[PDB]
């Protein structure tokens, strides 16, 4: 809805927004691990050599 | 693949001193008790004493024919044993080893110790000596 004859003063660098969505992405992407597989048996000696290829 | 590097081999008489020593390579000082034990030529093995590591105390234990004058360190940086000798006899002439016992347990869990694989290995110096 155009306001015609309207002079706002913007600024990004303070837009709250940006902080908003910065907390939600973060929170969404750890929800999406939370029914996930936790690797923590693999946690051991890995003996290793080089690529046979 | 562990070793006992040994060095410090010479040619000494009795009215002298001498000190031999072991490097660790692969295996660390941190937790290894260690002991010489010396065969004269024509002889068996005879115990010559023992350090336990320095997180149990560092305590040693000698042979009491070759105490005193024969004595155990350890350096706790570079994992390397010393033997020092001083004011020796004519029946020191030997060929003395370093040793040690290496326990390994991997755990087949973080959760339990019940079930896991267990190895012992038993490892030499080439030996070096103290000559009269
Ligand atoms: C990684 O190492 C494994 C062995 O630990 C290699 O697998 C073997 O390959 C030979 C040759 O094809 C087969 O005969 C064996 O049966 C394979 N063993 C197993 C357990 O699969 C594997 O090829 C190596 N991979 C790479 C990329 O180097």
């Amino acid at each position: 809805i155009h306001l015609e004859n309207v002079t706002e003063e913007f600024n990004m660098w303070k837009n709250n927004m940006v902080e908003q969505m910065h907390e939600d992405i973060i929170s969404l992407w750890d929800q999406s691990l939370k029914p996930c597989v936790k690797l923590t048996p693999l946690c051991v000696t890995l003996q290793c050599t080089n690529v046979t290829n | 693949e562990v070793q006992l590097v040994e060095s410090g081999g010479d040619l000494v008489k009795p009215g002298g001193s001498l000190r031999l020593s072991c490097a660790a390579s692969g295996f660390t000082f941190s937790d290894a008790w260690m002991s010489w034990v010396r065969q004269a030529p024509g002889k068996g093995l005879e115990w010559v004493g023992r350090i336990k590591s320095n997180i149990d105390g560092g305590t040693t234990d000698y042979v009491a024919p070759v105490k005193g004058r024969f004595t155990i360190s350890r350096d706790d940086s570079k994992n390397t044993l010393y033997l020092q000798m001083n004011s020796l006899k004519t029946e020191d002439t030997a060929v003395y080893y370093c040793t040690t016992g290496v326990e390994t347990y991997d755990f087949w869990s973080g959760y339990d110790d019940h079930y896991y694989d267990y190895y012992f290995r038993d490892v030499w110096g080439k030996g070096t000596t103290v000559t009269v």
